[PDB]
């Protein structure tokens, strides 16, 4: 809370790092966009049968 | 009979601080007298409204 706020400079770097990656997982294909969404997923189509 | 009150104007308002003072000017009495404080923020910011 303490005003004005001042940042550190290495948050930067992570964030950056964070989005950069690409990796496999449970969700499938895992990769970020510049704002952290995700991108390139699958999300499978299904339907409850008889069976 | 000072009463301290916070107030929060959005940057850019006007016409609302201006009739805010005029009714402290109106509604003034001798029994008591209201002290404000204005501190001017961003209102769609989460962290300026907190601090
Ligand atoms: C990966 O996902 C992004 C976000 O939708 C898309 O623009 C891009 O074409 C995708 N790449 C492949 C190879 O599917």
């Amino acid at each position: 809370l303490a005003n004005p706020a001042v940042p550190w400079g290495q948050g930067v770097e992570i964030e950056r790092a964070l989005k950069q990656v690409q990796v496999e997982g449970l969700s499938g294909n895992i990769k970020f966009d510049q704002n952290g969404k995700r991108i390139n997923y699958t999300i499978n189509i299904m339907e409850l049968k008889t069976n | 009979n000072s009463i301290q009150i916070g107030g929060l104007f959005p940057r850019g308002a006007d016409q609302e601080y201006s009739a805010f003072r005029v009714g402290m000017v109106q509604f003034s009495t001798s029994e008591f007298r209201l002290t404000p404080h204005i501190d001017n923020l961003e209102v769609a910011n989460s962290f300026a409204v907190t601090n």
